[PDB]
RNA sequence: CGACUCUUAGCGGUGGAUCACUCGGCUCGUGCGUCGAUGAAGAACGCAGCUAGCUGCGAGAAUUAAUGUGAAUUGCAGGACACAUUGAUCAUCGACACUUCGAACGCACUUGCGGCCCCGGGUUCCUCCCGGGGCUACGCCUGUCUGAGCGUCGCUU
RNA sequence: CGCGACCUCAGAUCAGACGUGGCGACCCGCUGAAUUUAAGCAUAUUAGUCAGCGGAGGAAAAGAAACUAACCAGGAUUCCCUCAGUAACGGCGAGUGAACAGGGAAGAGCCCAGCGCCGAAUCCCCGCCCCGCGGGGCGCGGGACAUGUGGCGUACGGAAGACCCGCUCCCCGGCGCCGCUCGUGGGGGGCCCAAGUCCUUCUGAUCGAGGCCCAGCCCGUGGACGGUGUGAGGCCGGUAGCGGCCCCCGGCGCGCGCCCGGGUCUUCCCGGAGUCGGGUUGCUUGGGAAUGCAGCCCAAAGCGGGUGGUAAACUCCAUCUAAGGCUAAAUACCGGCACGAGACCGAUAGUCAACAAGUACCGUAAGGGAAAGUUGAAAAGAACUUUGAAGAGAGAGUUCAAGAGGGCGUGAAACCGUUAAGAGGUAAACGGGUGGGGUCCGCGCAGUCCGCCCGGAGGAUUCAACCCGGCGGCGGGUCCGGCCGUGUCGGCGGCCCGGCGGAUCUUUCCCGCCCCCGGGGUCGGCGGGGGACCGUCCCCCGGACCGGCGACCGGCCGCCGC
RNA sequence: GGCGACGUCGGCUACCCACCCGACCCGUCUUGAAACACGGACCAAGGAGUCUAACACGUGCGCGAGUCGGGGGCUCGCACGAAAGCCGCCGUGGCGCAAUGAAGGUGAAGGCCGGCGCGCUCGCCGGCCGAGGUGGGAUCCCGAGGCCUCUCCAGUCCGCCGAGGGGCACCACCGGCCCGUCUCGCCCGCCGCGCCGGGGAGGUGGAGCACGAGCGCACGUGUUAGGACCCGAAAGAUGGU
RNA sequence: GACCUGGGUAUAGGGGCGAAAGACUAAUCGAACCAUCUAGUAGCUGGUUCCCUCCGAAGUUUCCCUCAGGAUAGCUGGCG
RNA sequence: GUGGAGCCGCCGCAGGUGCAGAUCUUGGUGGUAGUAGCAAAUAUUCAAACGAGAACUUUGAAGGCCGAAGUGGAGAAGGG
């Protein structure tokens, strides 16, 4: 609220003349002339607590929490449950880290891109992202950002050789470098699990830049992979494992419901 | 996608430019559509309409194999006027009612020898387009 | 205005300090501006070495920080005395020159004579056209790159010593001792105290 | 019976809420960072075929030339359509011109009163005779010309 | 008495220059409050801020130590992070409040008076020319300036001269043109991909459907906006080290102009005053027995002076050289000229102002200062008939729509008009409980049950069981072929054609040096490289378990569709 | 089990009307409001606990005796990218890991065993170790005995187990150690024998030690400073008409 | 007539001017008007916007230029 | 039913986040109410004309007023 809504001469009328307290703007002829200036009241006033631009606008996460959650965002990418259940119609997909060849950073052209996905069958989840060509719904059309579209598939690589350039006109779609990763791009929506195509020498390349439990990598200089709280996770089978069913009482299957 | 950061993507911005178009601008956005034989004898795809070609109107409530002249180019409201498309008023008098170019298709351009040259710089151009592909 | 156990404070906001506020909304804008007015200055100079000339070792001053090695402002004219370099001709050579600095040390003076020797050893010069004097054949094939980076001869390396096992001897393991502080402090002090008595004694007849 | 009153509902009126729209603000940022005595900012007055405002201009007045552009401007008229002249319109603008006040400059600010110099005609003109042109503010620097001093001194008488 | 020289000054519409005034976001110099806080209020705080005044510039100011420090010492200024809410100040209350190290951003240094030297070796103006474009000169000749001191070489980091010693011929601009320009130099104009295909909905399409096994077409172009509605392809554009055009810039190479530096020794030279400093009084500072500044008074020295954060005396040490000047960058920018963007506002909002807004209007004035967006896709803005003096109607007419008729999208409420229904002496309205009437909905109307199993009455088709053909899955097994997890090693294998890590070792390795008598002593090391050892990760044979959601083949069992 | 067709059956709402009973007009300060207390004719829209800094505690996350890049730097010229990514001889620095005193300064390990000096109210050498002791103390361990279709022989298991044991965090207590001061005292040391250093034993003062829990980020509540939930004076000051 | 009036002129805010009433000074005067500092301060008034569930007060102690207000203890809730 | 071009659900994120009051602000409309009022300075009447239309216009006749310090005839200031 630019310097403020107080560039205007006005005094309280003060004493009785049964008018509000309210400050009065001066003078006479024009309508403005006897009406309730500045304050959070009035038609023309100053808005309540008008809002700064040193508001603190912007937020700190340490680097371990970033690392953190783009090993968490990677993991999920590569469970089926979680990948189609963000809604990636990867339904005719072979297996869920899709590696092609280093030869597709070489695409200088879109032609090779389209079949590339049709071949990989994840050209029905491109045509997923031309069924949301969506308008905004409110006031945010006339703030220059009119078009609602899904998000689709991510290409990840490194070592660019033109493969920037075949696929960013096909709509839905990103790249992102192995050697710089985004979390804001690997789960939009703060939601996990986006389906990824990876590259062969991008995926290798994730060896040596998050380490295993017995390394560390050695592309970020003291980061290991985080450990676990949770060695064996399907409860399904500790809960049905001979030594825990041993030392269990017997299940209690009546009801005893009240008696009259 | 836009990539140049010297040329607007907003809304307000190019319809401001657009209604308060200079009047040599407004005739290069009021260019309409050559046919699919006479982009074929001159190799270009689209022309800005003056006073006296030859026309036919595509698309509106008069539309369909209706050759005939444009006779009035309003640049102010964005619109031609065409000689036989018509429509009488309550008057009995009958008036010009009029379309925009987009919306209309060049069956015979009028040359002179300014519209040559416009022809060749824009045909000569599109060549250097299919040499672009080594 | 106080409450519960909490803390007494001064916030030092009696002033009028919403007109002197400071937000830095241009600060990734400047750093992209002198990244740009670093490139741009790399590639306008030369091949000459990028962040400019040669620094010298220094020791920083004040007890806290004189462990350490820091790299300095010029090269304090009587170590460009004895590495045989004129004071007018050195700063195209690309060394720094700082007439004020002193050098009372030996050790400091002659580590920085051997920095600057270190560095006309690993100089190529160009001719303008190729006269070359205090130099000879093709540019050292082409001077095996073109523009180093943030210092030419590495300007901190701070190194430290090995000392690598001792035995635990007599004299060594008997008298260096907490004694040997406490004592010498006191020493410290009393110095002018004792020689004022002394001169009591020596007025004494 | 009718009328009045009251509450609902339909329709109509009053009023302009809501919603949808947006050639406008607002914030942030980048790039440059440029007035004036060679008359600025600002003000007044005037300018269009019909034209009050706004906008744009200065008696060359809703713009001239030039370059670029290539058939319009348009509320209605009128006019040259001429473009293998020179070519409408629009933009750019590097050429020209730019009333009156204003630091405002002959003096005053009362469209008041001059002074010299020159030019076209009237006394073929000095001594205050029409129109037009030029010049006439203050402070100050360097140089010039004029010359003041019982200032300092010389050569003299 | 006259004339001359000079020195102090006058005059001029003298020849030629200059300055004034505006803007003022940021910057510099001054000046300067009070509200407020202290729960009162004087000091303090607000605040050295607002208002006031004066000067600039695209930046300004500051800037090469009369510095910090107190130890192994740093080294102009400015900005940033820390120091630090710290030292300190304070009715020691409220409150206020720096710096030095350290890490960065940026980095650049110089000139003068003096003291000496050179025959004033210097500068300005006028006149004609060398010879010139777009005009400034080095050349020539006259008038001045100036010895009361122009110029050269010199600056405290020392300097000069004379020696002696070993080198070396340079730099600068101007002119013409060629060759580039890292985002690929700038400005300007005009150009560059692909459906308007078939069916269909509509007032009108940009809708919806469709294009063979080549995915209908283009894509380095699926930003955006305008087009009768939601458009990659109809149209501007956007993409691309796209192309061509016009003008302009920074830098190679012919002619001018300028040109002896360094070392060692010897001698000589070597510095800014009514200033420092002191007293006192004001203001200011965190600066406290006075941080800074200023007035008045007193007023220096030359192994001197200043500073060394407790007044003073004595003493030692450290450090700098003041009272003259210039200087880029990093930094600032709520004005200006252009731009670009937004988790911003959506017409009582957002600028006071989306509109003929600093406008109409108000006030003698300084000044105050509004309200006011929307027909339609296209004016196609209702011709004509008829009533009336006309406003105003009734027909007709346009249009998808006048239920869009010129402040016309949508058209709420309050309030009013009428119609329809109901009611009415304890003002009305309300809560609870029923009743009556009405609007309407659902069933459909003495016509309502639905699927399961079985035996009935016929009707019509084909599988099941069974077995064979067949591909496919489920489960267990030798883990047989492939398999990885974890301790145990070994081949020290790959260590020299293996990665990294170690404040492990090696004074016999290899490079430039210190400690003593041309040589030498491990004679103790220095700066660096090398190669052993240890810690962890890369294969091969054996061995250990499980063959774990890591799996294929064989056979087995029982399913499954054909 | 029974009853009923083209006008009837069921149904209730912001429908209307009637009746019987109940029922004063809201907001607001206040011991007390229907008040002869104040504000309110009606309708529409606008309208009041925000943001920044600091601190406290609670909670969530990451790492953990460490933690943290916030300021810089690097990465083709990229819409989104003012993002994200990395550095580590960029960790300087911040906070934490140590306290205490005005300061000069000083600065947190004990117990046992075996002996010896007058085993002298005092101590010394060597080993073993190692955060002391008491009372409570979840959990865990041991556990006689106890519990099964015929009797004597053996196995896993489970439930019951008086009692006993090692005892977490934590609380109370006792002892110990470090610093400041006090009292009483004797002994040792030498880059130099002194208006020198160090030690002892008792008592008190400290925001200490006694096997570390902090840091960064986020959220919530609270308090404060700012216009500070919104509106409100009588004033004071500066500059002008 | 110490008369009444026009126009010109002078005096400007802690100032003016007053045959004096604290009168007048542009409908404003026991200190004008205009803009700003300024959203000045208020222990004092008035207001403070959705629902349901669960728990549930106090007007007392001590100190204060304290008595229309706070700090403090009590009573309360939430987290454990 | 009107209307004519955009909108909503779920998972997280963010607020200029929900009104009955503030003698609230702005805009709108009621009751009062077809009411109070259209009452200072003596006064109008007849015919005709023009007109869709005459208590009010013009014309004519009458009766009246201002009564020369005017309700007359000219200016200054101010208006434009
Ligand atoms: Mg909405
Ligand atoms: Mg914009
Ligand atoms: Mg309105
Ligand atoms: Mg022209
Ligand atoms: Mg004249
Ligand atoms: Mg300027
Ligand atoms: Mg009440
Ligand atoms: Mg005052």
């Amino acid at each position: 609220s630019e310097l403020a809504g107080h560039q205007t001469s006005a005094e309280s009328w003060g004493t009785g003349r049964a008018v509000a307290r309210i400050p009065r703007v001066r003078g006479g002829g024009t309508h403005r002339s006897g009406q309730g200036a500045f304050g959070n009241m009035c038609r023309g006033g100053r808005m309540f607590a008008p809002t700064k631009t040193w508001r603190r606008w912007h937020r700190r996460v340490n680097t371990t929490q970033k690392r953190y959650a783009i090993c968490s965002a990677l993991a999920a990418s590569a469970l089926p449950a979680l990948v189609m259940s963000k809604g990636h119609r990867i339904e005719e997909v072979p297996e869920l880290p899709l590696v092609v060849e280093d030869k597709v950073e070489g695409y200088k052209k879109t032609k090779e891109a389209v079949l590339l996905l049709k071949k990989l069958k994840a050209w029905n989840d491109i045509k997923k992202v031309y069924a949301s060509q969506r308008m905004r719904a409110g006031k945010g059309k006339m703030r220059n950002r009119r078009r609602i579209q899904r998000r689709g598939p991510c290409i990840i690589y490194n070592e660019d050789n033109g493969i920037i350039k075949a696929f960013r006109n096909i709509p839905g779609i990103t790249l992102l470098n192995v050697s710089k990763l985004n979390i804001l791009k690997l789960a939009p929506g703060g939601h996990v699990g986006r389906f990824c195509i990876w590259t062969e020498s991008a995926f290798r390349k994730l060896d040596e830049l998050y380490g295993t439990w017995r390394k560390a990598a050695s592309l970020k200089s003291n980061y290991n992979l985080p450990m676990h709280k949770m060695i064996n996770t399907d409860l399904s089978r500790i809960l049905k494992s001979p030594e825990i069913q041993r030392a269990l009482r017997a299940p209690r299957k009546k009801i005893h419901r009240r008696v009259l | 996608m836009k990539f140049n950061p010297f040329v607007t993507s907003d809304r307000s911005k190019n319809r401001k430019r657009h209604f308060n178009a200079p009047s040599h601008i407004r005739r290069k956005i009021m260019s309409s559509p050559l046919s699919k034989e006479l982009r074929q004898k001159y190799n270009v795809r689209s022309m800005p309409i003056r006073k006296d070609d030859e026309v036919q109107v595509v698309r509106g409530h008069y539309k369909g194999q209706q050759i005939g002249k444009v006779v009035q180019v309003y640049r102010k409201k964005y619109v031609i006027y065409i000689e036989r498309v018509q429509r009488e008023k309550a008057n009995g008098t009958t008036v010009h009612v009029g379309i925009h170019p987009s919306k209309v298709v060049i069956t015979r351009l009028k040359l002179d020898k300014d519209r040559k040259k416009i022809l060749e710089r824009k045909a000569k151009s599109r060549q250097v387009g299919k040499e672009k592909g080594k | 205005a106080p409450s519960r156990n909490g803390m007494v404070l001064k916030p030092h906001f009696h002033k009028d300090w919403q007109r002197r506020v400071a937000t830095w909304f241009n600060q990734p804008a400047r750093k992209i501006r002198r990244r740009k007015a670093r490139q741009a200055k790399a590639r306008r100079i030369a091949p000459r070495p990028a962040s400019g000339p040669i620094r010298p070792i220094v020791r920083c001053p004040t007890v806290r920080y004189h462990t350490k090695v820091r790299a300095g402002r010029g090269f304090s004219l009587e170590e460009l005395r004895v590495a045989g370099i004129h004071k007018k001709v050195a700063r195209t050579i690309g060394i720094s020159v700082d007439p004020r600095r002193r050098n009372k040390s030996t050790e400091s003076l002659q580590a920085n004579v051997q920095r600057l020797k270190e560095y006309r050893s690993k100089l190529i010069l160009f001719p303008r056209k190729p006269s070359a004097p205090k130099k000879g054949d093709s540019s050292a094939e082409e001077l095996k790159l073109a523009t180093q980076l943030t210092g030419p001869v590495m300007p901190v390396r701070n190194v430290y010593k090995k000392e690598k096992a001792r035995v635990i001897t007599e004299e060594e393991k008997n008298f260096k001792a907490f004694a040997s502080l406490r004592m010498a402090r006191a020493n410290a002090r009393l110095f002018g105290i004792r020689a004022k008595r002394a001169k009591e004694a020596a007025e004494q007849d």
